[PDB]
RNA sequence: GUGGGAGAGGGUGGUGGAAUUCCCGGAGUAGCGGUGAAAUGCGCAGAUACCGGGAGGAACGCCGAUGGCGAAGGCAGCCACCUGGUCCACCCGUGACGCUGAGGCGCGAAAGCGUGGGGAGCAAACCGGAUUAGAUACCCGGGUAGUCCACGCCCUAAACGAUGCGCGCUAGGUCUCUGGGUCUCCUGGGGGCCGAAGCUAACGCGUUAAGCGCGCCGCCUGGGGAGUACGGCCGCAAGGC
């Protein structure tokens, strides 16, 4: 019941899951959602579509919980790591500033053996 | 000798007890380590990119020198002790360099 | 477009203190910019990149900023 | 380093006769003093490898530059070798 | 010699940011992860996603190149100090002082050994989940040595340009790094690419020779047995010659 109006949304995606995550102008989360929170099990969970219906969940959520305008930062790389965007969008809550976020580091570790 | 070109940046919130005693301080370090001053140039207040020691913003010093070459390395150890200050940059001076020239 | 010497005065390319000009050779990031934007040449670039690093450790120029629109 | 004023004071002492630059005497002499100041290096700063090749064939070269000399004066050699410690 | 110049050449202290992990705190639920699909695994002792603060180690994005330096191995944040090599100009100094180099001596990726540290990520062996007829593998989740540092050994390699060093000679064109010029261009010095003459079994090479010559060293003499055996040396061992 913190009744928040205008706040921020983290979309973070992944090859295997996507998350929207909404949180007050100064970070504190608010709500969260994924593609194992909406139905989705395997696999599927990292379609483009479950990504639509994540950041729609997470809309929703957010409006009951009171919001209205947000400003989106995403991180990371996979299918419908747009469609959660487009989904933001569409859904009522108003788009302020997209940004791109996605932590790329200056060397420091020695990645997987699957990622070199 | 050689000649090089001492870079400060420490904290905006002093008032000046606190100015006064760490340009002093500054002061004491060149006299006891020999580095002699041709120029100086305070360019204060200046808005950072990134954050250092919290603070969104810095207080800047600019000191051209000559001084003996090996204890360069220590008396930056010294002005590197002081609390205040959270950045220190000694480096040679060079030739101004140009270009579209 | 245009290369960033092609507009720019004779300037100091070692004199890191100078953030107005420096800025002109970062990107929307703080990535610094290829030759190709830059129009520099290779000591000319080369000591660029110094310069810049140098001014990063002063905190003027950034490592690094985030991307809009994306 | 090395300062003009280190390297004058010292070609002037092992010159042959005023303007002498490049004589045996002078280049043996000059070598020299490079020659110690790298052994001064390595006496800390063991780890450094390249410095001491460098300094492998500095020696060489000094040596060859004797054995020109004592090939051809044996005397001028005598004094250079007396003069400088060497031996 | 004097005057300039370029450089991830080396060594020592120092310091800067991104990222990973971890701990403290806040906020916030029911999943996260991972794959062709999956499971193991982690999560209600509250993870994941997010925000602030701390600790620690390793490595230095963009610049970065068909680039540079090095004798080779090899070298990449920034600063400072100690140092090696090399290039151009001047044409000043010595006056053949040269080349090569059996033997010796030192350097030599990685892995590996020893004593002492250190430990984030990774990761032989190992422990589990799968996939397959089976899985002793590829794929997944953990994980120890090790990878990092100090000192001392080990001395191998597709240590590759598979091309030993030095010098003289023999069309050009083109791209590039770095000096000097009266700077459309000329002139040294490195790096590539086409191609004269010539060479080559062909592929190809062609002023960075695999062309034309001279000097010196190394090495070869059908495949297997075999880099084995024996002997010697070296090594703590592993093992090397
Ligand atoms: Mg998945
Ligand atoms: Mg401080
Ligand atoms: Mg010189
Ligand atoms: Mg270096
Ligand atoms: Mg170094
Ligand atoms: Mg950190
Ligand atoms: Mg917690
Ligand atoms: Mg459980
Ligand atoms: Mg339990
Ligand atoms: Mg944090
Ligand atoms: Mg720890
Ligand atoms: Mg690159
Ligand atoms: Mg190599
Ligand atoms: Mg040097
Ligand atoms: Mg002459
Ligand atoms: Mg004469
Ligand atoms: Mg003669
Ligand atoms: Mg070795
Ligand atoms: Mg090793
Ligand atoms: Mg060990
Ligand atoms: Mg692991
Ligand atoms: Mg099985
Ligand atoms: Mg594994
Ligand atoms: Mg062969
Ligand atoms: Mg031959
Ligand atoms: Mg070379
Ligand atoms: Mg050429
Ligand atoms: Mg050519
Ligand atoms: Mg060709
Ligand atoms: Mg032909
Ligand atoms: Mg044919
Ligand atoms: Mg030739
Ligand atoms: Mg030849
Ligand atoms: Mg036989
Ligand atoms: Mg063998
Ligand atoms: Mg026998
Ligand atoms: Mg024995
Ligand atoms: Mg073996």
């Amino acid at each position: 019941k913190r009744q928040v109006a205008s706040g921020r949304a983290y979309i973070h995606a992944s090859y295997n899951n996507t998350i929207v995550t909404i949180t007050d102008p100064d970070g504190n989360p608010i709500t969260w959602s994924s593609g194992g929170v909406i139905g989705y099990k395997g696999s599927r969970k990292g379609t483009p579509y479950a990504a639509q219906l994540a950041a729609l969940d997470a809309a929703k959520k957010a409006m009951a919980y009171g919001m209205q305008s947000v400003d989106v930062i995403v991180r990371g790389t996979g299918a419908g790591r747009e469609q959660a965007i487009r989904a933001l969008q569409a859904s009522g809550l108003q788009v302020k500033s997209i940004v791109d976020d996605t932590p790329v580091p200056h060397n420091g570790c020695r990645p997987k053996k699957k990622f070199r | 000798m050689r000649r090089y070109e001492v870079n400060i940046v420490l904290n905006p919130n002093l008032d000046q007890s606190q100015l006064a005693l760490e340009k002093e301080i500054i002061q004491r370090a060149l006299e006891n380590y020999g580095a002699r001053v041709e120029k100086v140039e305070e360019l204060g207040l200046r808005r950072l990119a990134y954050p250092i020691a919290k603070d969104p913003q810095g207080y800047f010093l600019w000191y051209q020198v000559e001084m003996p070459e090996d204890r360069v390395n220590d008396l930056a150890r010294e002005l590197r002790i002081r609390d205040n200050v959270r950045r220190v940059m000694v480096v040679k001076s060079q030739e101004p360099f140009l270009a579209n020239a | 477009k245009a290369k960033v010497k092609a507009t720019l005065g004779e300037f100091d390319l070692r004199d890191y203190r100078n953030v107005e000009v420096l800025k002109r050779f970062l990107s929307e990031t703080g990535k610094i910019l290829p030759r190709r934007r830059t129009g520099l040449s290779a000591k000319e670039q080369r000591i660029l990149a110094k310069t810049i690093k140098r001014a990063r450790i002063l905190g003027l120029l950034p490592f690094t900023e985030k991307l809009v629109r994306k | 380093p090395i300062t003009k004023e280190e390297k004058q004071k010292v070609i002037q002492e092992f010159a042959r006769f005023p303007g002498d630059t490049g004589s045996t005497e002078v280049q043996v002499a000059l070598l020299t003093l490079r020659i110690n100041r790298l052994s001064e290096h390595l006496k800390v700063h063991k780890k450094d490898h390249h410095s001491h090749r460098g300094l492998l064939m500095m020696v060489g070269q000094r040596r060859r530059l004797l054995r020109y000399l004592q090939r051809e004066d044996p005397e001028r050699y005598r004094a250079l070798i007396e003069k400088l410690g060497i031996r």
